[PDB]
RNA sequence: AGUCUUGGAGGUAGAGCACUGAUUGGACUAGGGGUUACCGAAUUCAGUCAAACUCCGAAUGCCAAUGACU
RNA sequence: GGGGCGGUCGCCUCCUAAAAGGUAACGGAGGCGCCCAAAGGUUCCCUCAGAAUGGUUGGAAAUCAUUCGCAGAGUGUAAAGGCACAAGGGAGCUUGACUGCGAGACCUACAAGUCGAGCAGGGACGAAAGUCGGGCUUAGUGAUCCGGUGGUUCCGCAUGGA
RNA sequence: UGGUGGCGAUAGCGAAGAGGUCACACCCGUUCCCAUACCGAACACGGAAGUUAAGCUCUUCAGCGCCGAUGGUAGUCGGGGGUUUCCCCCUGUGAGAGUAGGACGCCGCCAA
RNA sequence: GGGGCCUUAGCUCAGGGGAGAGCGCCUGCUCGCAGGAGGUCAGCGGUUCGAUCCCGCUAGGCUCCACCA
């Protein structure tokens, strides 16, 4: 005879993290980064959605950048 | 001072039983005191 | 416990919005100014009887 | 105010000479007086707070703030946010009026008054005085008092040391225990 | 018998024992010591047997530092059960020892006494060891 | 011993909170206001470059009054900053209240700038 | 598609103790016990350790970009 | 890890998971089937835990006051990732916890799920800039069929109705 | 000197001095606009009696914090070998810690 | 061994806000009365400002299963 485990549960994996590369061209509205909280901040021409999703406001080139000492940001710069 | 919650602060004459009168800020216009600093047995040292 | 409510426009009568309330916390019929699509303006909506 | 004039004309020069201050702005002054009544019996009676607020209004000439519990503590039957005392801050004119009255009228009426402790300084020039009975204040009518209550009077100064603050309060006329 | 007062998790992974010891490779506290030449789990039962062996030989005549602590729990399933149906219950406690780790240190005795004390302890342990000194 | 931070240090904390949202472009520059105990100042700033395009103050010679550092002085500066800005070619601005409450002297400078050309 | 070049996301290996836990010895003691080191929590100095610790942090792999060679 | 018996069945969070993403086991830990009419929106203002020193009740611990104090707190709730130009605390006015939508993305067998600038209508707060399509983020849910209720420039079996 | 930006504390904390006429402060009023769960504390509105004591500005310091190589070592891609809970060798790559050293501000714009 | 249910005073039992009846026992009493005693709320650590109360383990006891070969 054997007992049983009280574990065995997990949630569906949420596919977080970077969705476009540094240097990649993106259209306006392209999701750049999915996250919980602000692991990366919205930089120039980048918005933060209600669930902390970072998205391009313009068409342009994605740039993940250092933001001060500890933090990071992602920006989209117009092609020119 | 907000209107309506503070007692009207007046200059009050404090009259002591020993004849000493001193001006103190008080909500009452006159304060009679049986013992002041000048007649308290503690301060007079007697 | 907490219950579903329907907020009807007091002008035209149209049941424009659903919401919830705690019935212990809000026993009487709740009222909110909300946009009525029929009237095309903010009208006082009231919880349906 | 008599004490405010005394401060400017006599006390501030005397302190400047005694402690050899470089500038008049270093001279210790009374910044504010805070009066406190901890009404931990309010846990039993909400109306006990109203009484204490009224009494402290008469004493201070200024409406006090109702102090609320910042933490729940089972041992005191306290829940966070509960009204548990009253506190007022006297500054400028009313502070000197209250201090003059406290020294000249209220303190002598203390039953078996031995003077105030020389040791109730905080190491940073602030003086704390515990009063056992509110009845020392002539503004308190004896018949209206449902219950005898003490209060804490904190005299906050700009002094950096207890010596400077003790001198300031001595020159103001504070009746220290011999 | 050494064990933690409490642990965060009662059932840990067994882990791996690659590499030399991170720290405690030199005789720090005492004068002499016994250094591991091989990786192993050292149970709290082995530490106690090793401790009593060296301590008894010295005749109250010197101090002992046990440099390893059996922090890691290990589990076992009940006897004669099939695989699965959850992880086994906690059984005992082990220290993870890697090559280079000084296990025990001695002071307040001669080298001759220390060598023999640590020899007697070495026979209680499941690893090859060497006698070491403070540099 | 009371120790207390400077009013400017508390203001700079409030000004940072204003500047989190508000910022000056070349099109719509930032009308900053610093008031002091004695004086009041105004700069129209372009933050992307980091250049004050136009400016005016009570230290300027056109404003000639003994009572500087009052509401009547602030209206005079608000006129001058706006008229100087019109020469540069500035119409739209964003009012940076500078951490101060939008009231009295700071409001009077803003109101005078609105009266005298600038659009905010 | 491969490779080179360039940029980037990420926290593993290792390591470390800055946090959370675990943990060894000394120093020095609140305090509680038999005026006392009688034993002592914190503190402090050194020392260990971690799948669900991280002040750190690779190799690789991954996502791209620009040319080149294929 | 034969079947029975026991346990489990959907959703969320972490670890295992090998530094993108994904990744199994009757592997290791926990939560959910809500709650809030403000615990939402906005404007303005603010800073926390704990300790030291002093205090009538009052004590280790209520309430002051002072200094120190990257957070040693808080964030409705599990956990993780975040958060002190606060996402934490306070106050005023409110109902955007809006209607029509939606370039473009993410996720994905499908069904679903997620993010979204921006446009229009009509608003809230704000001097303005602006922000607001619930809540620091990620659980709090259930296809179709069938039936109920409200609305309706739709159909109505010769025609008008029903 | 004041305002206002940019730059990872190389910008900080701490310590010791120095400087104010104007400017910036503290400061002195509360009559009014406005204000405090109580207070002109703060926020406001007004003033200039005097003070560089504090903030602010300028210098000196490496005590703490921060930045930080080179070399070596751990790990490791790829390729091999062995006595295979692991270990070794080769081309490459290469930390963390420790340390040399750096650093007590660098670059604008406007006004006076 | 696996599920389930219990463990409150000497005894029997009440029960997220600080452990009570009645009995025994004790007191002094003219065989019923007045009043008292009696509690690691089985043990533990943790969730909480609060735990007999929630939560997860650990003994002890009771109940039911422990089958097909
Ligand atoms: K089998
Ligand atoms: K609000
Ligand atoms: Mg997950
Ligand atoms: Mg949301
Ligand atoms: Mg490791
Ligand atoms: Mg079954
Ligand atoms: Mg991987
Ligand atoms: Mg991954
Ligand atoms: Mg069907
Ligand atoms: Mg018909
Ligand atoms: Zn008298
Ligand atoms: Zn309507």
């Amino acid at each position: 005879g054997v007992g049983s485990t009280k574990n065995g549960r997990d949630s569906e994996a949420k596919r977080l993290g970077a969705k476009r590369a540094d240097g990649q061209f993106v259209t306006g509205g392209s999701i750049l980064y999915r996250q919980r909280g602000t692991k990366i901040y919205p930089g120039e021409n980048v918005g933060r959605g209600g669930d902390d999703t970072l998205f391009a406001k313009i068409d342009g080139t994605v740039k993940f950048e250092r933001f001060g000492r500890d933090r990071k940001k992602v920006s989209v710069y117009p092609v020119a | 001072m907000k209107a309506g919650i503070h007692p009207n602060f007046k200059k009050a004459t404090v009259k002591c039983a020993c004849g000493n009168e001193f001006e103190t800020g008080s909500v009452k216009e006159e304060v009679r005191v049986e013992i002041c600093s000048e007649c308290h047995p503690f301060y007079t040292g007697r | 416990m907490r219950v579903n409510i329907t907020l009807a426009c007091t002008e035209c009568g149209e049941r424009n919005y659903i919401s919830k309330k705690n019935k212990r916390n809000n026993p009487d019929r709740v009222e909110f100014k909300k946009y009525c699509p029929r009237d095309k303006k903010s009208t006082l909506h009231r919880e349906t009887k | 105010n008599r004490l405010k004039e005394k401060y400017n004309k006599e006390i501030a020069p005397a302190l400047m000479t005694k402690f050899n201050y470089d500038s008049v702005m270093q001279v210790p002054k009374i910044e504010k007086i805070v009066i406190n009544m901890g009404v931990g019996d309010a846990v039993q009676n909400a109306k006990a707070i109203d009484s204490a607020v009224e009494e402290l209004t008469f004493i201070a000439g200024q409406k006090p703030v109702v102090t609320r519990a910042k933490k729940s503590i089972a041992g005191f039957r306290l829940r966070e946010g509960m009204p548990i005392g009253a506190k007022v801050t006297l500054r400028g004119e009313r502070m000197y009026d209250f201090l003059d009255k406290l020294i000249s009228v209220s303190l002598p009426r203390v039953r078996d008054f031995r003077g105030v402790s020389k040791k109730s300084f905080d190491g940073r020039g602030n003086y704390t005085l515990g009063i056992k009975e509110q009845l020392i204040f002539p503004e308190i009518d004896y018949d209206k008092v449902t219950k005898v209550r003490g209060m804490d009077i904190v005299i906050v100064t700009t002094a950096n040391t207890d010596e400077e603050a003790r001198e300031l309060l001595t020159q103001v006329g504070m009746p220290f225990q011999k | 018998m050494l064990l933690p007062k409490r642990v965060k998790y009662r059932r840990e992974h067994r882990g791996k024992m690659r590499g030399r010891a991170k720290g405690g490779t030199e005789v720090h506290f005492g004068e002499f010591g016994i250094q591991a030449l091989e990786a192993s789990w050292i149970t709290n039962r082995q530490i106690e047997a090793a401790r009593i062996a060296m301590t008894r030989y010295m005749k109250r005549g010197g101090k002992v530092w046990i440099k390893i602590f059996p922090s890691k729990p290990y589990t076992a399933k009940p006897l004669e059960v099939r695989m699965g149906s959850g992880k086994g219950a906690p059984e005992g406690w082990v220290a993870v020892v890697k090559p280079g780790k000084v296990l025990f240190e001695i002071s307040g005795v001669s080298e001759e006494v220390a060598r023999e004390a640590l020899r007697l302890a070495s026979h209680k342990l499941p690893i090859k060891t060497k006698f070491v000194k403070r540099e | 011993m009371i120790t207390k931070t400077s009013k400017n240090a508390a203001r700079l904390k409030r000004h940072a909170r204003v500047r989190a949202k508000l910022s000056g472009t070349a099109e719509r520059p930032r009308l900053n206001v610093f008031r002091s105990n004695k004086h009041i100042y105004a700069q129209i700033i372009d933050d992307v470059n980091g250049v004050t395009l136009a400016s005016a103050s009570t230290l300027d010679k056109d404003l000639n009054v003994e009572s500087t550092g009052d509401t009547s002085a602030a209206t005079k500066v608000g006129e001058l900053v706006a008229k100087r800005a019109a020469e540069k070619g500035i119409s739209d601005v964003v009012f940076d209240r500078g951490g101060y409450l939008y009231h009295g002297r700071v409001k009077a400078l803003a109101d005078a700038a609105r009266e005298a050309g600038l659009k905010f």
